[PDB]
């Protein structure tokens, strides 16, 4: 136990010393984030260790990125070697595309599950970050106090303990 | 030949605005509901070496004040214990403030498309780093030169191991670079800074000169100076955005989130650092935040703003019903919790219980109360084997941390708001101590996911997380944190370890 | 009226009876867990690392547990996501002259003032009948009044990082970088708002200037360089490393040492050199920083030192397209000079000049392989 | 440990016991019968008004009496007869300028600390690669450094009007004139030592520049008139006026202004023109001063204006005769140039400029009859 | 780009700076002296023109920052006693009259030196005494502007000339500043003025400010303090440039003797009677100090240390010291029993200070404590009373005289010190000396030491008369500037001193 080290920050680390490959570490990462890392995580049991841990996969991945990509595929490419333009704009229309605040929140924390750096180049994931967030923005400020507490918390599918 | 002759700022600062030129990619880099208008003017007309002399005068009369007059004077020793104390706190908190002010400056830098209304952003980056200088300066001289420099040496890494860093985090870090620009500039300008900081930072002077500190007063008031022009900077913002639709859709709710955010830590926190935090008293808090929030900035400064779409906040009624007695319920669970803070915390005496009891009637027979029981069982007294946290156990009253603003309570005990909302989502439980930071979670769940005290801490005993975190004096043994401001019987690192106090997940009981 | 505790009879009593007899602690060194980059710790650290509130998952961090409150959609307030450096400690960097925002200010306002006496004397001694008509009407008024506009897009590729920066030692260095960059515009604009008052039937509005910025020939390719630079980057790195040690480290030191300061003089214009002499000192001052930052820290970095050096290398090669581009374009300048200024021999050897100095200061520190002659030759193709 | 009686409790209340309930005084002001040169009083004018002890038998004087102790034989320790000019009041002059000792080292010290930071972006830019080497060896280190010796012997022309200026403004203006020409040569040497510094076999001794200027020919009547204005003028005034209004405005302007400031641009020097800058401030400065205490303040005297007119137009004619003979030589250092550098075209423009800046600023202020030709003629007598 | 970032400081520009002078006939002295200064004397601080400014500008801006920000908001102007605010309107103005003066006592000592990094030394000096004299004038000026009575501290500069000890200090520290040789000047200025006297003495007074709750005087002081060392560097320079002259084995000892004497005949009583009688909390009797100034520090250490240069003891310090015990006291009276020509105001010594004063002075009660009760009784302090201790003087037979060379008022039928008098009619004028040194000074060098008196200017003249004529009065038009108490009530005003009729006259026409 600890906050800064404990045996849960050293197994990991153990585990990702042992990946070599870019592409079982881009899988990882992503694998890392669908678990570990939203409110819509599938565990809370890295709740106290799992951005730590998530910064430790990044670094693996962003070094093994730099050694197999070329400078044009460093800069334009995805971990998993789509196209990082097209990743952003079929996201982006995906987004524009959305019927009301629930769809689009579920398209940006997708999108940011998915594709973080190191997984897409930093310029054009901010450049996702700008417009998908104008978008998820704009849907979920709109008659923010219209929904009452009740009907809010339905629809947010929360079980009330207290 | 001639006659001399220069070039004054004014006459530089009229071209500013053709500076910025027109090209398809010329937008702000950050998500926005608004679009500030490309021809804003600033009040001021300032270029970086006008900017630079401004401060550079002010710079000498408040370096030259400290290093020569005050130091002679002995002033870093001769203030109150108390306010020794108190000063750790507000001066590494208020300097985390103008920390992240930077970097908000920084996104509204970006935001603006006038060379005017981003000139007058810059000059307000500029200020912030002179603000945080000068509130870390303010740490220094009273290590270097107090009675106790424990915490004043190291609160930058020792404010991490207690609850009520977490809540200035959210209003002072978070609340003003993470998300809209817009809502930021709210968070920091319009209701950070209006509200609150600009009054506290008076306030604070007047404090300081009651209890004999000479130096904030010396720092605080240089820092004050700077302010109109912040002021100008958001009432811009307000104007850059008013002329678009989206302000008529957005910006009500937009003020009224920053409000609740800034009020929600700053009603309970400064009334608690003025009141408990001092030994002279310049004013009740009550009638403080009643002429802050209510007759200075929610009847003046925002009508000012009528013209532009700005309400009132809903919430103000809200906040107000739950401000008079905040700051004694949280002064009563960051004492009980005194173990992990980086200053020491003194009980009431008899002088300060009546004070209270004069200006909050029924103080006494509520906290007055508890007081003294803690006081009879030893709280204060290393070898007691008592810490107030031990208290709220026995009489099974749970304190919480709230989901969104991070602020302790205890909804059992409270004589101010006692609500309290338990939501399971996805596996998790989350606690509210109010509709508006519920409401904002329910909202935007993935906004608010920081880990609480007793999340991060939960199985751990307090002096194993006290040693790992560095909240021990320079001997090694000693605690930073005290339950009394005197210069002997200081609690050590096996006293804590004595209690054997172990935190609890309070929500595990749900 | 007001009584203080530190003057006030009964209270400084009160407040002296309160007192213990020693100092709780011995330890009176704000910042003493910093580590130090000089032999003792300085005010510049005591003042600066560590506040900003990092916790541990950002490198170098303090802090424990995520951010209180993240935008829409979850994007952290600070994170690792916001660049492509990577590094073991992002407090690790050091401003080689230390300098927080008092001595910063200090320095700018002593220019400040020093120009203010400068000019005076200037217009007081009649040294403006010594400058050349035409170098001042066309040369300074429009194309050195151009320049402008370069430096003010070099100013706002620094917002973002003011934003985005990992730590506070890096956010102050970038501040402090940024602001020399709007200073020197509005240096060039009060040096035309001079000439207007000095000299009759001068024009200080910036329309010719700004209508050579954005419509002339000679500075097209710098401004589709700086418009990328400011907007179509998002690394907050990226922008400062190749705004500072790619783009003006070539362009900016070409056009003001290598064109204007060179050329001035024999016009008899010892007024624009004045003004860019400010403006190689801070070129030359936040060149220090940038060193530091990208070279000591990060490209030397223990574990990320080649990755870091891959990252950089590949900047530079971006980048150095464009501002090879800015530069030619630029050197159709040289055609419009009267006859007999100078010769294809001194630009060719103030062409070497600045490309040796980026390949000693930038280029080699990264070990990117940079071809002086080949560079110099993509340059000289827009002479003639 | 001592105890201070602000803070301290019982040595504070008995002292808050003695005070008065108000001021014993309503008049705050510490100079408020000084008649005040400008609106309001100004500190400039507080602090130093009436400093002088002088008794009312020296014009302005306040006090009454002889001084106590005197010279051997009898001379006063200030009097009317250490200088011709006479005037209804010695405290009259003001600087226009308002420099007391505050502000006047704060303008050095931002200028002192400033070339500091020039020199440090200058040598680290590589500046000196572009300067012309035969003009760095030759006319920096010779000429340029022979002038030291001119500015020295001007400081040195000072040092009796300290001991002997009738007034404490007066005695303050004179002695910031000394102390800028004093400075000048000190930055005139040290622009030598920053050579030696960067450029490898430059040697920063001044036996160079001193051989110049005791034994050489185009600084021999430079050296002749400054030897005289320093040592053989007993008179405070005749020292100061034929120094500042006649000597250093006519040669000094030419050699600074017109030879150095002017062609040292054009051999890739802007290294010199930095300093010369800063000697050219101090001089419009001095020239704001001077312009006050003679033709302000003496030349305008309600009752003296004549006489002193007379007496100042008796020194001009004094020492234009031996200052044309010091621009006549140093005309002999054009034939050193290399050939096409001027010509005479351009050398008589500015001998033209020279004259008549004198003439507006210091001639025709006290009536003096100058010929414009006829002072060029003489001057260009010596061009080979 | 390409190369090293560099600057050149001023130890290099420093290195060439004895090159800087050139050899030509007039290049000699303008001023009479006795002396030669070698040429190729050093300096010992390596000072160019602009590091001076910065480093001056450094301790300016502490010291005005301080001033202007947190003792301002302090109060520090106000809350000081009202007896060290009288003292120090005439500490403050006299000093300032002395730094003014060394101004032109160190531009003729650069007028007089040969070597050039000598001349810098004495220009460095120059701009020194510049800056002390306007800090100075900026006490008196924070004191008009914020203290609890501005009268004295905003007129200082004429109010002076009313009273007798502005010409003892016009006598040391100006006219001992500059008229004579040079080297003479400089031993009046530095090596005894400010090594004996100025130096310790600023200390001193920021000692007592302290202790009496002034806190503007230590701000600035301490500040004019800090540039000492290369004061006293030049007058240690100036005796070693003298050193291998023959003339300094025939005059120096003389030189510092009559300097010494000169500076010690004022300061011994004057400095004392600020001390003790101007202030409310005393940190040092007056004896003990001048004991550890004169005698240890300057004639030991300082002059120790120049006797390696044939500088000996001065051969007056033992009289010096003998006269030392009393001076200040007896000053004191004839300084009470004149107040309305001063402008400053001065208080009777109380209980509490009269016993310090015979706790400190044994035997000072039954002599000069009997005299200030009897004052008290007869009501110097009563406006009404019509009684001011001159005149106590006129009817008890205690002549005041003012000494011909040194300007000290003294009366020889009352003071516990020297006691003598010495009258002289040279040329149908007659000349009162209290001392043999002085005596001889005169005898020497008549022509030297021709002041007017008080008592011979103002002969004839009814006191009132005097003092409205020489602005002696607050802004109200009647009420003096000078006061024989510090209380806020019951000011005397120019009808009551009208009133007296006090006529001055001059006590040698009894002869
Ligand atoms: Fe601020
Ligand atoms: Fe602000
Ligand atoms: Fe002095």
């Amino acid at each position: 136990l600890g906050i800064h080290s404990n045996d849960t920050r050293d197994a990991w680390v153990n585990k990702i010393a042992q990946l070599n490959t870019l592409e079982k570490a881009a899988e990882m990462l992503k694998q890392f984030r669908m678990d570990h890392t939203t409110p819509f995580r599938n565990s809370y049991e890295l709740d106290n260790d799992y951005l730590w841990i998530e910064a430790k996969l990044e670094e693996k991945v962003a070094v093994l990125k730099a050694r197999a990509f070329n400078e044009v595929d460093f800069r334009h490419k995805t971990a998993f070697g789509e196209d990082a333009k097209s990743v952003l704009d079929g996201t982006v229309a995906k987004m524009n595309a959305a019927k009301d605040k629930w769809e689009a929140e579920k398209i940006h924390i997708g999108f940011r599950q998915a594709y973080k750096p190191p997984i897409m180049p930093v310029n054009y994931f901010l450049d996702g970050e700008r417009q998908l967030g104008t978008r998820l923005m704009e849907l979920r400020n709109l008659n923010y106090y219209d929904t009452p507490l009740e009907e809010l918390r339905k629809q947010r599918g929360v079980r009330v303990v207290h | 030949n001639r006659a001399p002759t220069s070039v004054n700022a004014q006459e530089v600062h009229r071209w500013l605005q053709s500076f910025n030129w027109d090209f398809k990619n010329n937008r702000t880099k950050y998500a926005t509901k608004y679009k500030m208008a490309n021809e804003t003017k600033e009040q001021f007309k300032l270029i970086a070496k006008e900017y630079a002399r401004m401060e550079a005068v002010k710079d000498e009369r408040q370096f030259g004040s400290l290093q020569d007059a005050l130091t002679r004077l002995n002033a870093g020793v001769r203030v109150h214990p108390k306010w020794n104390e108190t000063m750790k706190v507000v001066s590494n908190f208020l300097e985390v403030g103008e920390y992240n002010a930077i970097a908000a400056t920084g996104m509204l830098w970006d935001s603006a498309q006038a060379a005017e209304q981003k000139n007058g952003y810059l000059a307000q980056v500029l200020d912030e780093i002179r603000h945080t200088h000068q509130c870390a300066y303010v740490n220094y001289y009273f290590a270097k030169n107090g009675q106790d420099p424990a915490g004043h040496n190291d609160a930058r890494r020792t404010r991490t191991i207690g609850p009520l860093w977490k809540g200035m985090k959210r209003v002072f870090s978070d609340g003003f670079i993470s998300g809209d620009a817009v809502e930021c500039s709210l968070n920091l300008q319009l209701v950070g800074e209006a509200c609150f900081t600009n009054p506290l930072i008076v306030a604070v002077t007047e404090w300081a000169a009651a209890n004999g500190d000479e130096i904030t007063p010396t720092v605080f008031l240089s820092i004050e100076t700077d302010e109109l022009r912040h002021m100008a900077n958001g009432y811009q913002t307000v104007v850059s955005i008013a002329n678009d639709p989206a302000s008529a859709k957005y910006l009500n709710t937009d003020l009224n989130n920053a409000f609740w955010t800034q009020q929600k830590y700053f009603t309970p926190v400064l009334g608690m650092l003025f009141e408990y935090g001092s030994k002279f008293k310049v004013e009740p808090w009550v009638k403080t935040w009643n002429r802050w929030v209510y007759e200075d900035w929610g009847g003046i400064w925002i009508g000012r703003l009528g013209k532009y779409g700005v309400e009132s906040p809903r919430s103000l009624k809200d906040a107000k019903q739950d401000a008079y007695w905040a700051h004694h319920d949280l002064y009563l669970l960051a004492y009980a919790l005194w173990p992990t803070g980086f200053f020491r915390l003194a009980l009431p005496d008899q002088e300060e219980m009546e004070w209270f009891e004069a200006n909050y009637p029924g103080w006494y027979d509520h906290y007055g109360k508890i007081y003294e029981e803690w006081r009879a069982r030893g709280c204060e007294d290393p070898s007691s084997g008592f810490i107030p946290l031990m208290w709220f156990i026995e009489n099974n009253h749970p304190i919480y941390i709230d989901r969104v603003s991070q602020v302790p309570f205890c909804p059992s005990l409270a004589k101010g708001a006692s609500t309290l909302r338990v939501h399971e989502y996805n596996g998790q439980m989350h606690t509210f101590s109010d509709q508006w930071g519920e409401r904002m979670w329910l909202a935007e769940p993935e906004r608010y996911e920081c880990q609480n005290i007793f999340e991060q801490y939960e199985g751990r005993e307090l002096s194993e997380v006290i040693a790992e975190l560095h909240g021990l004096r320079s001997d090694g043994k000693t605690l930073i944190a005290q339950p009394h401001v005197r210069g002997d019987k200081l609690w050590t690192l096996d006293d804590i370890k004595r209690l054997n106090c172990v935190f609890k997940n309070p929500v595990k009981a749900f | 009226e007001r009584r203080r505790g530190l003057t006030d009879p009964e209270m400084a009593a009160v407040i002296l009876k309160a007192l213990p007899e020693a100092p709780l602690d011995g330890n009176n060194k704000m910042g003493y867990f910093v580590t130090p980059r000089w032999k003792r710790l300085t005010e510049y650290e005591a003042l600066t690392v560590y506040a900003q509130p990092n916790a541990d998952w950002i490198a170098g961090g303090l802090d424990w547990g995520d951010w209180t409150q993240k935008f829409h959609g979850g994007r952290p307030s600070w994170g690792n996501e916001t660049t492509e450096l990577r590094t073991v400690d992002w407090f690790k960097h050091r401003d080689p002259l230390r300098r927080w925002h008092a001595p910063y200010v200090k320095d700018k306002a002593e220019e400040w003032r020093y120009t203010d006496r400068f000019l005076q004397g200037y217009s007081a001694d009649g040294q403006i009948r010594a400058m050349n008509p035409t170098w001042r009407d066309e040369f300074i008024n429009r194309y050195w009044g151009a320049f402008l506009f370069n430096e003010y897009g070099l100013f706002n590729a620094h917002s973002q990082g003011a934003r985005e920066a990992l730590s506070d030692v890096t956010r102050v260095s970038l501040a402090f970088w940024g602001f020399d960059k709007i200073d020197i515009a509005q240096m060039i604009q009060l040096e035309r708002g001079f000439l207007a008052k000095i000299v009759p039937g001068f024009d200080e509005s910036t329309a010719v200037p700004k209508a050579e910025w954005t419509n002339g020939e000679v500075y097209k390719s710098a401004r589709l360089a700086v418009e990328g630079l400011w907007q179509e980057v998002f690394d907050w790195n990226e922008s400062a490393f190749s705004v500072h040690a790619v783009y003006d480290a070539l362009f900016g030191q070409f056009v003001r040492r290598e064109f204007f300061q060179r050329l001035a003089p024999r016009f008899g214009d010892n007024l624009t050199p004045f003004f860019i002499n400010q403006a190689q000192t801070y070129f030359q001052i936040a060149k220090q920083g940038v060193q530091d930052l990208y070279y000591n820290c990060l490209g030397d970095d223990p574990e990320f030192s080649d990755y870091n050096r891959t990252v950089m290398r590949n900047w530079t090669g971006k980048w150095l397209e464009p501002t090879i581009a800015a530069l030619r374009d630029f050197m159709g300048l040289f055609a419009k000079l009267p006859a007999g200024t100078t010769d294809k021999e001194e630009i060719t050897a103030s062409l070497y000049r600045v490309v040796d100095d980026w390949i000693e200061d930038y280029a080699s520190r990264i070990d990117f392989k940079a071809d002086r002659d080949q560079i110099v030759k993509a340059v000289l193709a827009g002479l003639k």
